[PDB]
RNA sequence: GCAUUGCUGGUGCAGCGCAGCGCGGACGCCCGAACCUGGUCAGAGCCGGAAGGCAGCAGCCAUAAGGGAUGCUUUGCGGGUGCCGUUGCCUUCCGGCAAUGC
């Protein structure tokens, strides 16, 4: 359109005045549509906007680069802080025979994260790992973490379905201390927290052994639900750590940022397959940009940034240098303005051909050679002289009446 | 729901709507498009009446599902062959024990096939289902090609004079290329037996699945050509209204609702009762 | 239910192949030579009686040698790579039809 090329020119002008709502409720918009695409709960999406709106309007206010793109900054480093506080949060095991409870919805990933555990408790911190399940409700649900298990190279305790769950979990405590495990995975079942029932079968596993970390497994693309589950999951059991599983998929991961606001909890791990090699530590950093979706913005304020911190910095790296107070470059701008001057040195101080012989020697060198007079030296000076069309004796008697300006400059002023 | 009723309608009442439709997870492109017909509907007729705007909700909503509303009619073949799809962890094998259950009720002989020959214990866990419903599974040690396994399974149903045979897979997230090409192959082989078969793509789904049932819907039928659908667990606070953006873009129908882990929790999907279950202010 | 036998299929090796990852080069982008590359040559230098030239330094532009960020691009090389393809094969492992026997 012809009136596109108008409109984009007037929006990418540098807003110097203070950002305000007149031009964030128009880009505003973008960021709460594309909120609602990546999954994000309604009370946590709502409460983020006015978060914002404080750190917006105070004080945080940019010269250059266009008004709706200096905000976007804002939304983008108060996501990763309010994600992760602190960078990976490993399991504690600093104690006795640790415990490790993992508890969440019918299918979110449990018993495999529990094998994938296994390999990093087991190879990067190398512990005496032992794995049970309490799952006796999903059919061939302890012979699946059997089968795991196996694969990684950790030892399986033996359960039925015949078997009590709160039994297993006291019982299997009691044979990881005595053979001095270094930790205790406990699986549990699929468990749906409107259902009074198994929720308080987790709450009395949870009191039967206690657990050092109570990590939470959650699927990384469920939706708005997500609230619901996090409020629950947390006042009914004291969470420490979130696992996000099937981070691997196209899903923006709305509900990361839905369970570390409702629960208060950190995310520690993240899934990113169905092998046992799948899983990586956490870091807001990299889910933060997947969130958000709007990458094509963010790629050019962090390119235009980038291009104005080298130019500030290389303009005042120069200036520094040259902070000394004098050089050739100084002394030729001496030459000129006294040169421009129609009555000349000769006539006001009681010869002629020595200046204008002297500014065509400074005139040849380098830009090197006017900053550092020292540099110059046996083919340098011969340089200077078969340009210039004098004698390699008339440079080095510039270089003297130089030497002995600067001495002169540096006493006085 | 009825705290509706007791108030008068102006902007405040409509954004009061709108935020307990996006809470069903019905998403943006789909909610504000119901809103449009709504702001129109309210000038067509003139009403400033309570009890009309959750009416015209369930007329627009029920219009949506009108159009997927189709149920699945198993018999005529032998063997029909229902091929379970869908992404890692959604109710699929627990489907498959519910599906073959409600098979036996309509008189009808029903086989199964272990073909998540992926994951742990996944033969075993199908296992159990044949043995809760005293149904034939036909399965090979896990590591086995599943392609080739459900064509063993279908060969085995044609021989044995099967009426259903329901074909289990491995959960696949749409992304992962490798398993889509996977989940092709396994059709290919499926053709040199009889050209018809599969004569159902079932998609199990999630009911607290968000936005990426879009491109679960998407990038399934583009590969292998979805007939049904499955909305399971849909027993607990997830509303899955996302199922209206799926029927709107793709139109793929939807068989049969998981509300529960038991054999008996599965329901054929009706339209208009879904609707009153999606506002349902209970505890 | 178990064995024998036929056919067929998967696993399982093994060899090619792809995908991939690592390392080396292309191509390209950006940076880039005081002088010993070129263009332009301010100032200044030179030849001639003048007119006109010649030579050429800085700067600036281009750019060898050579760096640097990186790429649904291209290739060579190598793997305690491989939910891929393929041919070949043997020991067992496991399936699918079919014939017999307890
Ligand atoms: N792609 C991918 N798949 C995952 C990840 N985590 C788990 N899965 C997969 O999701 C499915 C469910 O995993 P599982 O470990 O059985 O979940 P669960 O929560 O124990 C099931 P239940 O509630 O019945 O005990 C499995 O197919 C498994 O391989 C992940 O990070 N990425
Ligand atoms: N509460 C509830 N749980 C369900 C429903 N349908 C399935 N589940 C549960 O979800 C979990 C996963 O079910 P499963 O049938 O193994 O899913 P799947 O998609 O085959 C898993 P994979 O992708 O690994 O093969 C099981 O714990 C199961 O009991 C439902 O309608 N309600
Ligand atoms: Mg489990
Ligand atoms: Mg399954």
């Amino acid at each position: 359109n012809l009136t596109d090329r108008l409109s984009r020119t007037l929006r990418n002008i540098s807003g110097r005045g203070r950002l305000t709502e007149d031009n964030v409720k128009d880009t505003l918009r973008e960021v709460r549509m594309a909120l609602l695409e990546a999954d994000v709960a309604l009370p946590v999406v709502r409460e983020f906007i006015n978060r914002v709106k404080e750190k917006a309007v105070g004080h945080e206010v940019n010269k250059s680069l266009t008004p709706g793109q200096e905000f976007v900054k804002i939304v983008r480093n108060e996501l990763v802080a309010a994600m992760g506080e602190e960078n990976q949060t490993l399991n504690l095991a600093a104690q006795p025979p640790a415990v490790v409870l993992m508890a969440g919805l019918q299918g979110a990933g449990k018993t495999t994260s529990v094998g994938k555990l296994g390999k990093f408790l087991r190879e990067k911190h190398k512990k005496k790992v032992l794995v049970v399940s309490a799952d006796v409700y999903r059919p061939a649900a302890i012979k699946q973490l059997e089968t795991l298990a196996e694969q990684v190279g950790v030892d399986f305790f033996p359960s039925d379905v015949g078997q009590k769950p709160v039994d297993i979990v006291n019982a299997a405590l009691k044979e990881a201390k005595l053979k001095f495990y270094d930790v205790l995975l406990v699986d549990t079942a699929g468990r749906l927290h409107v259902d009074e029932a198994m929720m308080d079968e987790i709450k009395q596993v949870h009191a039967s052994i206690n657990p050092v970390e109570t990590l939470f497994v959650v699927d990384a693309m469920t939706g708005q639900d997500a609230a619901n589950t996090a409020k629950a999951f947390n006042e009914a059991l004291p969470l420490t750590g979130v696992v996000l599983t099937k981070v691997d998929g196209d899903a923006r991961g709305g509900a990361a940022l839905s369970i570390r606001h409702i629960t208060g909890k950190p995310i520690k791990f993240l899934g990113v397959g169905e092998k046992t090699e799948a899983l990586e530590p956490f870091h807001p950093d990299r889910i933060a940009s997947r969130i958000l979706g709007m990458g094509d913005v963010l790629s050019l304020i962090e390119d235009i940034e980038s291009k104005v911190d080298r130019a500030q910095a290389e303009k005042l790296a120069s200036k520094l240098k040259k902070g000394d107070g004098f050089d050739l470059n100084d002394f030729l701008e001496q030459l000129r303005q006294m040169k421009n001057m129609g009555g000349m040195a000769s006539l006001m101080g009681k010869d002629d051909k020595v200046l204008v012989r002297m500014e065509a020697i400074i005139n040849s060198m380098t830009m090197k050679e006017r900053a550092k007079p020292e540099i110059i030296k046996g083919s340098r000076k011969r340089r200077i002289a078969a340009g210039s069309g004098m004698q390699v004796q008339d440079v080095n008697r510039l270089l003297k009446q130089f030497d002995d300006m600067q001495r002169m400059m540096k006493k006085m002023k | 729901i009825s705290l509706f009723r007791g108030k008068k309608i102006d902007d405040d009442l409509f954004e009061e709507l709108e935020e307990q439709l996006l809470i069903a997870d019905v998403g943006v492109e789909t909610t504000r498009k119901i809103i449009t017909n709504l702001t129109e509907g309210a000038s067509r007729k003139q009403l400033r009446d309570a009890e009309a705007l959750y009416g015209l909700l369930k007329e627009e909503m029920g219009e949506i599902l009108a159009k997927v509303d189709e149920p699945l009619n198993v018999e005529g073949k032998a063997p029909f062959v229902i091929l379970m799809v869908g992404v890692n962890g959604v109710g699929k094998t627990t489907t498959i024990g519910k599906l073959a259950r409600q098979f036996e009720q309509q008189g009808k002989s029903v086989m199964l096939a272990a073909g998540d020959t992926f994951r742990a214990a996944a033969v075993e866990q199908l296992q159990v289902w044949g043995q809760r419903n005293n149904i034939p599974v036909i399965a090979q040690h896990t590591g086995a090609d599943s392609a080739s396994v459900i064509f063993d399974a279908i060969q085995a149903a044609k021989a044995r004079n099967i009426d259903v045979l329901i074909a289990d897979t491995a959960g696949r997230l749409q992304n992962k290329s490798h398993l889509m090409e996977e989940l092709k192959k396994i059709v290919r082989v499926m053709k040199k037996l009889d050209v018809e078969a599969p004569h159902e793509v079932m998609l199990t789904i999630d009911a607290s699945t968000g936005q990426n049932a879009v491109s679960q819907a998407k990038l399934f039928h583009e590969a292998v050509g979805l007939t049904g659908i499955t909305l399971t667990k849909l027993d607990g606070t997830a509303k899955g209204g996302v199922i209206f953006s799926v029927a709107d873009q793709f139109g793929i129908p939807i068989r049969y609702i998981g509300v529960g882990e038991r054999i008996e929790d599965l329901r054929p999907f009706k339209a208009d009762d879904f609707i009153e279950a999606l506002f349902a202010r209970e505890d």
